[PDB]
């Protein structure tokens, strides 16, 4: 499955970050089966922290980390699912995940980005 | 493939007659658990009683004394989707003469459906002491030796007109 | 100027600047034999060493001004350039433009181009390629830059005339270079669509491979003149889309809704909430194992919902949703595919089912009238566009050739010798020819379920065969010198075989040609004597990759160029998109994912099966992009595979072959033997004979004569007409509910018994009438003979005795034949199957080349296949066992001991043996029932093993080469023979057409006439003042082409109804509709006020004034209708005659009224051909109505579509016609043993036992049926339409000139001045050489006026009309028109002078002259 996101994003201390991830599955989106979780690790070899997910609905897991900073920010019915982290902060610098399932498309997606926080 | 076909309606007195009561399903392949019940009114009398029912290939025939006895399963045989269910007399006597009704009852089995359907079949049996030969045959017969002489007539007719004027014409030169 | 040959110098370019300057100062064509590109003449002798590859003056004086300079190959090739310094850089003196158009012209630098493009070619067939083939396309890009840079630099590009860019084919090539280049630079998001156009390069080939470019030239050619039928063609389709979205709009959304629905639920809710399969087999009725809902009708002859369902229309179409009436766009679709007829009996069987079997009729005009009278359009139009190019070609062809002629104005030497003689002894050839046929015939009982006794036998005798063989190849490299043996073509052949044959026996494990031995019965043309169908057959072959090599070629490029297209555009998508198209989530049988499969696909549509593929493909590449590649591989490919077959059928089968036909010198062994044997043979019949002797009442005459005239007469004959229409009639009452029927049956029993005693009168009337050999040396009386005598025999058994116990049962079925005593009854089918049976015996003589061919191919499949086809299925799911669960055959067994309904089954239609080999390839030919043999063929394994997914994956290359060579030329020959025979036919009697009866003729005759007839009458103008005005308007040419727009405009009002629409645009579509009413009534009545009563005399003026009343009452009634009646049905039928303002388009079009009068030519004889294909059709029904009323109804045997009445049956026998799913019907047929079919299933109401068919009978009926049907509705359409279409398209020569023969008058008075009519022939001399041009005979007239045999009356006297008829004979020649011309010039001449008494002739001129030398 082919996933667009930026290999690295380079944000601005205080300033919002939407975190792009776009999905090109040829099969409709259906909301009763779609899965996507959106994780997150501080290095390639660290451990991941699930931060939001798609099961049936929207489910912001309100990870102690983020506070309350983070937002879903796409439409999985346009291959858009992409989320927003707000006023974002120097311990947000790290690696994100998209993941992605829209079955019966048999293959998983699966975006990371690197996101940087500037000064 | 099945054919709904209508009983005769007159049985000659000591012999033996075959009531025929057909049902066909309206698409074959589809499955189906059928029994059916017989009622019988006899001439004089206004009222069906029960007769005999037949399901899951075990005839149960009523009390009565009309027809203990006399009578036989000739319908479909080890199926369970019957789909013919005619019945058999044996020596017919004269208290076998009125209505029958044959009440079929279909269970058609579907895909997430079951459906308790029923039919009815009214069927006048009269009972007579010697074979009566059908009107139809009859005139049939006859318009087709009626036709036979006509035509031989008219042709033979026609011949001699002919061979009188070939005849004539020969040897008038 | 033999010796023409001077460098182009600096000297000739300024002498070449100095003509043009005096001839720029002063203000025909070059010889298309100096042309470059064509071959030097041998006229200028050899080339001076010096100057080949140079710059050389022009040679053809008409470049001989202008600037130019040509240069000259080592081939003689023609290279004309300009001298002009390209980009006013490069001099032709310039040392780069000097050796650059030296390296130009060179036989090498093509071939290299050729196999560069040949290699680019084979790298474009990886779907998934490595990086080192970027390096190699780098490589090939830059190939392809270098020589463009070389064209561009040597030719030149900025100026000139020529110049690179003045050739599309270098247009091509640069397109593909830059395309190239910026595609490797700057890459956008759908880079499969840019390298998509990276196959241009294997288009080159058709500029760089000598020869092909005049092959795209022709096609382009035969396309231009392809121009009115493909008009004609969208307006059929148009019309008749228009009709079915009428009648069928929406029918295909019915469906069986549940009836009872819980939860207080309703069909809408429902509808919202469930988009599953498994939902909707929950909610609607699924035949099992199906993909759409079952289709059912309101009528009562629709499709039936099981009890407890009901029909509705709701959700969507079938097939995806693409087979459908809703739109006119989808209509369109299925109507084109009815017209190719592409699994069309799905459509036709879907229609009937959710519609009614009453609309049998709209397919039965569409088809016929659309699809059969189109094709033959087609065809017709490219055979008639490819002669004339031929005889155009071959015509100057014999003009060059003659202009070619003007211008030539020890001791084992010994033994070698004694070989030589036994080698060539004319039996031991014979002998070896009859051993041939003694291997093929011994090779053929090779069979699956063999005992290895026989197995052993068969080898042996293989190698028998083999040995014999050998050794006689071995002796003839010994007599004849092995150079002269391998001279020869068929020792090379043979040499071959045989090698390969022992190289197998050399146990090199090869296990695949021992097959290919089979191929040599092909000897047995040799000694055939050029029989008359085989040779012909070989010289096909031929001429397919000999002279007509280069159309074969194109075929390839094509097919490969849209295998590759076709595998970039989808592939990918095939594997992503894949869930759509495949529950099990793999790829399907027919994907594009590969090469090898994509070009199957190619392949397939060809064939011409694109409509499953397509949908599959729609569905996971989009629809538009999908159709164009598949609309255009079907319009290009079918074109240019109609091009090649017509051109074969043409070249080899029309006066083409007959003519120049050369005498053999070789006398033949087989003359040689047969004479030898034959004088034996008599010799030794004639000593046999010797041994055996040595050792040893005017009455009757009346009655005869009597009976002639009632048998004579014309009220016996009609009565008898009479009586056999409705005995036929009482055949067709008896189906399978005769038994409710009960009077009818008793009634019918004794009409039987009084039509048999009604013929037997008439024979005994006949036969006292015409007499014994008069009667019985007469065909047509022997087939009623034994009709009367099988009926005779029956009615006697039946009645006295066995009553119908016996074989008798079965002789009983021969009733079906009673209508055959209608051939002879109707001349309409006796003229028809007179000419079948005239062509029957050159049918019978390519029948046998065609089995021999196909018996080839039958062997060679069941060695490959022969018990292969087994396999493992769950009955219940109808699916293989995965070939890992069940390996080989004795597990399958043990699976059926533990579980249940399992089963080791076997296809019907295998290759078991020869025989089932023939009729396996008789479905592969025509392509009905052949997927499922295919993909049985592509799995096998061995004897007894599991078939695994596409093992044996390559097999599929044996289906392609059998449809090619069996499919695809067979049918060549057979329509090449057979029309060829008609035109036979007609020449024996006189050049008169085979297909009409006497009283047609005179018929066809006259619409001949009146419909092609150029002079008019002009109408007078109306002399009122306010209608002057409007006789004005009426006539401009504004007014007509005004109206024309009205109803296209009218036409596209039409198009844009669709299924579902709001209540406003019905409104609003209604409102115009009324406008456009008001309109065309409008001109109606302008015209009939213009012409106050000459309206009615023109032929579509009354079709207009019929067409105006019937679209208005149209509207009343249908308004009417509704209202205060209701018949939506009726509501629709009625609202189709609104099409008629329509057709009037076809006024204005010329080519389209021409396309449509050949039609009407050719009723009479289309109409003929239906009666007898009716008469056919309504013997086989009653034969299967007979047989297969208590078949299984497994498949293709429906509750529709069956032999249970004479509706169904017909209906399943007008679909088999084309032989559309023969395949279905005759696959419940084969079965004969349990656990098929239940030989003692009773069946309520009727005493027949069992579901059983007979294979034997089942067999033989669909062949014979398939066979007879395309002997006559294929090859006589075709033969009809081709001879109605070429005289069509003819005009007639009518030139004559009132003022020629006013002159011819004004002279005659100036001669014969008491207008007598004559004059003498003193003066005949004289008054030739008074008329004027072209009439005027120039002095010495005495020699041309006594060659025109002028006959003389009494007194040296010649009539007027006799000079004017041989005046006029010679400057018209003798065409056609000239003795017609004569005929009612001497009619109107005899009934103006009844006096004949004065005209009677003596002598004529030459006998006259003969008479005084
Ligand atoms: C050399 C050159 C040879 C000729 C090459 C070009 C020939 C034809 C080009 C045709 C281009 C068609 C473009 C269609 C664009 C399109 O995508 O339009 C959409 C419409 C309606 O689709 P929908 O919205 O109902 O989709 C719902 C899907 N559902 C209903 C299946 C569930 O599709 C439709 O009407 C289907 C339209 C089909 C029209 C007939 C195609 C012409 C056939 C024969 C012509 C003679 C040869
Ligand atoms: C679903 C569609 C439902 C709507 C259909 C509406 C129209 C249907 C039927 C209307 C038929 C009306 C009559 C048509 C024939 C009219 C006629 O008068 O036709 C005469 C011609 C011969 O007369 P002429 O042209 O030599 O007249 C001499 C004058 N001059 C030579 C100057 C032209 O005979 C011929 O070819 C007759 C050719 C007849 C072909 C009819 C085909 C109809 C389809
Ligand atoms: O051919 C010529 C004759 C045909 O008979 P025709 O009426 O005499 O000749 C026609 C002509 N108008 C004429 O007067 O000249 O035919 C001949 O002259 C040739 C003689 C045919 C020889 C065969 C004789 C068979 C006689 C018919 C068999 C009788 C069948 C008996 C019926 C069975 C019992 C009822
Ligand atoms: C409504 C439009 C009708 C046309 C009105 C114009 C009109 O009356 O004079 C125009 C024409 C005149 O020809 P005629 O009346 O037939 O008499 C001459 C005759 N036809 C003849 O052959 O001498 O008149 C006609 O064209 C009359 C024919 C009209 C068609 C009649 C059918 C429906 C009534
Ligand atoms: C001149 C004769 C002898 C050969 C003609 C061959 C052509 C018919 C083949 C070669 C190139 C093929 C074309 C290659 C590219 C395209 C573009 C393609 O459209 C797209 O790829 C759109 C992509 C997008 O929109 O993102 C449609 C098929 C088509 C026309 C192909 C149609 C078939 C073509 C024209
Ligand atoms: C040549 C063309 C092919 C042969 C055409 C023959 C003439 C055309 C023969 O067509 C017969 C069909 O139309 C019969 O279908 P029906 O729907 O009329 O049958 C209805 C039966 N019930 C339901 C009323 C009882
Ligand atoms: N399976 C096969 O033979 O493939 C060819 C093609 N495909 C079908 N599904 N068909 C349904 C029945 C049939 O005859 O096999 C056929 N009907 C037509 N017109 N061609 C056939
Ligand atoms: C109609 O549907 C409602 C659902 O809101 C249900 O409560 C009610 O019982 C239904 N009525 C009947 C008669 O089934
Ligand atoms: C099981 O199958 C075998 C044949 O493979 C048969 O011989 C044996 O009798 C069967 N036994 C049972 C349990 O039916």
């Amino acid at each position: 499955m082919e996933v667009t996101v930026p290999a690295t994003l380079n944000v601005l201390n205080g300033s919002d970050a939407r975190l792009p991830c776009t999905f090109n599955s040829c099969y409709t989106v259906n909301h009763k089966q779609f899965s996507l979780n959106w994780t997150y690790q501080e290095c390639n070899n660290c451990s991941e922290e699930m931060f939001l997910q798609f099961r049936m609905k929207i489910i912001n897991l309100k990870l102690e980390r983020f506070q309350d900073r983070v937002e879903f920010s796409g439409n999985p019915s346009k291959y858009d699912v992409s989320v927003m982290l707000r006023n974002v902060q120097p311990e947000d610098e790290g690696i994100y995940n998209c993941y992605i399932m829209n079955p019966p498309d048999r293959h998983r997606g699966h975006g990371k980005i690197h996101l940087q926080v500037l000064m | 493939g099945c054919v709904e076909v209508d009983s005769e309606t007159e049985a000659v007195y000591g012999m033996t007659f075959k009531i025929l009561c057909i049902s066909c399903k309206r698409r074959s392949e589809t499955n189906a658990e059928t029994f059916t019940e017989w009622t019988f009114r006899q001439k004089g009398t206004e009222e069906f009683v029960k007769i005999l029912r037949y399901e899951n290939e075990v005839l149960q025939l009523e009390e009565d004394e009309r027809f203990e006895g006399r009578v036989v399963w000739n319908g479909s045989r080890g199926t369970k989707d019957l789909q013919d269910l005619s019945i058999f007399i044996t020596n017919v006597t004269y208290n076998h003469s009125g209505d029958y009704e044959c009440h079929v009852y279909r269970l058609l089995f579907f895909e997430n459906y079951e459906h308790n359907t029923s039919v009815v079949k009214k069927i006048h049996i009269e009972v007579v002491d010697k074979a009566n030969r059908d009107m139809a045959s009859i005139v049939s017969e006859i318009m087709m030796y009626v036709l036979i002489v006509v035509l031989t007539i008219w042709l033979v007719a026609e011949m001699i007109y002919c061979y009188k004027k070939i005849a004539a014409a020969t040897e008038t030169a | 100027g033999p010796q023409s040959f001077v460098h182009f110098t600096k000297q000739s370019l300024a002498l070449i600047e100095q003509r043009i300057a005096e001839r720029k100062s002063k203000e025909p064509k070059p010889s298309s034999d100096l042309e470059a590109g064509k071959q030097l003449p041998f006229i200028y002798g050899d080339i001076p060493p010096g100057m080949v590859s140079e710059p050389l003056e022009d040679l053809d004086p008409y470049y001989a001004d202008k600037k130019t300079f040509i240069v000259l190959n080592k081939g003689k090739t023609i290279f004309r350039f300009n001298a002009t310094p390209a980009l006013y850089m490069l001099s032709p003196f310039s040392p780069l433009r000097r050796i650059s158009i030296k390296i130009l012209v060179h036989s090498l630098f093509s071939m290299l181009i050729m196999c560069t493009i040949l290699t680019n070619c084979i790298f474009m067939t990886m779907n998934n390629p490595p990086d080192w083939t970027k390096n190699v396309e780098y490589t090939f890009t830059g190939i392809y830059t270098f020589e463009s840079l070389v064209k561009i630099l040597a030719r030149g590009f900025c100026v000139g005339e020529f110049t690179f860019l003045r050739d599309p084919w270098n247009w091509l090539d640069f397109v593909v270079i830059v395309f190239a280049y910026l595609t490797e630079f700057v890459n956008l998001g759908n880079v499969s669509a840019l390298r998509t156009f990276r196959v241009l390069r294997a288009l080159k080939t058709i500029s760089v491979i000598p020869g092909l470019k005049t092959i795209v030239g022709a096609l382009i050619q035969s396309v231009k003149k392809l121009s009115d039928v493909m008009i004609l063609t969208v307006f059929c389709l148009s019309v008749f889309a228009l009709i079915g979205l009428q009648l069928f709009m929406g029918n295909l959304k019915h469906k069986c809704f549940r009836n009872s629905l819980e939860n207080n639920e309703t069909l809408e809710s429902i509808m919202n909430t469930l988009e599953s399969e498994e939902d909707f087999r929950k909610y609607f009725y699924y035949l099992e194992g199906s993909k759409d809902a079952l289709l059912c009708g309101f009528s009562t002859d629709s499709g039936q919902c099981p009890e407890g369902y009901t029909c509705v229309k709701i959700g969507r179409n079938p097939d995806y949703g693409y087979t459908s009436f809703d739109t006119f766009s989808w209509a369109f679709l299925a109507l084109f595919r009815l017209m190719t007829q592409d699994y069309w009996e799905n459509l036709y069987q879907q229609t009937l089912r959710a519609a009614g079997k009453t609309y049998m009729i709209f397919f039965v005009v569409v088809i016929f009238l659309g699809s059969f009278y189109l094709i033959n359009l087609i065809l017709a139009v490219v055979a008639m566009a490819y002669k004339e190019q031929n005889q155009a070609n071959i015509e100057e062809a014999k003009q060059k050739e003659l202009e070619f002629q003007q211008m030539l104005d020890p001791y084992w030497i010994k033994f070698k010798k004694c070989i030589y003689f036994i080698v060539m002894d004319p039996f031991v050839d014979l002998a070896i020819t009859i051993c041939i046929v003694l291997n093929t015939l011994f090779m053929a009982m090779e069979h699956h379920p063999m005992t290895e006794e026989f197995k052993n036998v068969l080898a042996i005798g293989n190698l028998v065969f083999t040995g014999i063989f050998a050794a006689e190849m071995v002796l003839k490299l010994i007599a004849m010198d092995p150079y002269e043996y391998f001279q020869v073509g068929w020792n090379i052949f043979d040499s071959l075989i045989v090698t390969l044959s022992l190289v197998e026996l050399f146990l090199a494990d090869v296990e695949g040609l021992s097959v290919l031995r089979s191929f040599r019965l092909l000897r047995v043309f040799k000694l055939a004597k050029s029989w008359p169908t085989l040779n012909m057959l070989i010289k096909i072959i031929g001429n397919s990759v000999g002279a007509l090599g280069n159309l074969t070629l194109v075929l390839a490029i094509i097919v490969f160029i849209f295998a590759v297209v076709g595998m970039q555009l989808f592939g990918k998508s095939y594997k992503e998109c894949v869930c759509k198209i495949n529950d099990d989530c793999t790829l399907p049988r027919w994907h594009m994912n590969d090469f090898f499969h994509s070009f199957l696909i190619v392949f397939r549509v060809l064939c011409g099966e694109w409509i499953e593929t397509m949908w599959d493909c729609m569905e996971v590449a989009g629809q538009a992009m999908c159709l164009i590649v598949y609309m255009m591989v079907m319009v290009i490919g079918n074109l240019v595979v109609l091009n090649l077959f017509l051109a074969l059928l043409l070249s080899s089968f029309s006066s083409d072959n007959l003519t120049a036909i050369e005498e053999d010198p070789d006398a033949n062994n087989l003359q040689i033997a047969v004479t030898r044997i034959k004088k034996g043979i008599n010799y030794v019949k004639q000593t046999l004979r010797e041994f055996i002797l040595k050792a040893f009442g005017k009455i009757w005459w009346n009655i005869r004569k009597t009976c002639y005239k009632i048998v004579e007469h014309s009220w016996f004959e009609s009565f008898i007409v009479l009586m056999i229409l409705l005995s036929s009639g009482a055949l067709a009452f008896e189906d399978i509910y005769i038994e409710r029927k009960k009077t009818i049956k008793i009634i019918l029993e004794y009409a039987d018994k009084i039509f048999t005693y009604i013929f037997i009168l008439e024979m005994l009337l006949k036969w006292i009438a015409y007499g014994y050999k008069t009667y019985f040396t007469n065909a047509w009386c022997w087939l009623d003979f034994l009709i009367v005598d099988v009926s005779l025999v029956t009615l006697v058994a039946n009645t006295l005795g066995y009553s119908d116990l016996g074989p008798i049962k079965s002789l009983r079925t021969l009733r079906a034949l009673r209508p055959l005593r209608a051939l002879s009854r109707f001349e309409g089918m006796r003229v028809v199957v007179n000419a079948l049976i005239g062509a029957i015996p050159s049918i019978m003589n390519v029948l046998l080349v065609c089995l021999i061919f196909w018996l080839i191919f039958s062997i060679m499949g069941v060695n490959l296949f022969a018990g292969k086809f087994y396999e493992c299925i769950n009955t219940t799911d109808g699916s293989r066992f995965p070939a890992s669960q069940v390996p080989n055959r004795s597990e399958c067994f043990a699976l059926m001991n533990v579980s249940q309904n399992v089963r080791w089954k076997n296809l019907k239609v295998n290759f078991d043996n020869v025989g089932l080999g023939y009729l396996s390839l008789l479905q592969v030919a025509t392509f009905k029932g052949w997927t499922i043999i295919m993909y049985a063929a592509v799995d096998s394994v061995n004897v007894d093993k599991q078939p695994k997914y596409e093992y044996s994956l390559y097999m599929y290359i044996y289906f392609v080469v059998f449809i090619i060579f069996g499919s695809f030329f067979t049918l060549n020959l057979f329509i090449g023979v057979i029309i060829d025979n008609f035109n036979q036919q007609k020449k024996k009697l006189g050049g008169q057409d085979i297909f009409m009866t006497e009283e047609q003729k005179k018929y066809y005759n006259a619409m001949k006439k009146l419909g092609s007839k150029k002079p008019q009458k002009p109408i007078p103008r109306p002399g009122n003042k306010i209608q002057g005005c409007i006789f004005d308007l009426v006539t401009n040419q504004a007014f007509d082409i005004s109206i024309m727009v009205l109803i296209c405009l009218n036409m596209v009002t039409m198009m844009v109804e669709k299924e579902g629409q709001s209540q406003h645009m019905t409104e609003v579509l209604y409102w115009i509709n009324v406008v456009f009413i008001i309109l065309f009534t409008g001109e109606c009545v302008l015209k009939l006020i213009s012409l106050r009563h000459y309206y009615f005399t023109v032929g579509w003026n009354i079709f207009d004034f019929v067409v105006v009343i019937i679209s208005i009452v149209g509207m009343f009634l249908a308004d009417l209708i509704e209202t205060y009646f209701v018949s939506p049905t009726l509501f629709r039928v009625i609202r189709l005659a609104r099409i008629g303002r329509i057709l009037r388009l076809v006024k204005g079009a010329k080519g389209i009224r021409t396309l449509l009068f050949a039609l009407m030519m050719s009723l009479p004889a289309l109409f003929n051909i239906g009666l007898l294909l009716f008469l056919v059709m309504f013997i086989y029904a009653i034969f299967g109505m007979s047989n297969f009323a208590y078949v299984k109804k497994e498949d293709g045997i429906n509750d529709m579509f069956n032999f249970e009445t004479f509706g169904n049956s017909m209906i399943c026998l007008f679909q088999i016609t084309t032989s559309a799913g023969w395949d279905g019907l005759l696959a419940p047929i084969l079965n004969s043993k349990p656990p098929d079919c239940d030989p003692k299933k009773v069946h309520p109401g009727s005493s027949v036992e069992g579901d059983c068919g007979n294979p034997s009978v089942g067999i033989f009926y669909f062949v014979s049926y398939i066979i007879i049907s395309f002997l006559v509705v294929v090859n006589m359409y075709i033969a009809v339409i081709l001879e109605n279409f070429s005289v069509a398209t003819e005009e007639s020569t009518e030139p004559l000139s009132e003022d020629d023969f006013e002159m011819f008058y004004e002279v005659w008075e100036k001669f014969d001045p008491d207008a007598t009519q004559f004059i003498e022939f003193s003066k005949l001399s004289d008054f030739a050489a008074a008329l004027d041009p072209p009439l005027l005979i120039a002095k010495p007239n005495k020699v041309q006026l006594i060659a025109m045999d002028l006959p003389m009356v009494s007194g040296d006297r010649i009539h007027c009309l006799d000079i004017l008829f041989a005046f006029t004979k010679r400057v018209l020649g003798e065409s056609g028109e000239m003795d017609s011309l004569r005929s009612q010039m001497e009619e109107r001449f005899m009934s103006a002078n009844p006096s004949k008494v004065s005209y009677e002739p003596i002598t004529t001129t030459l006998k006259r002259k003969q008479e005084d030398v």
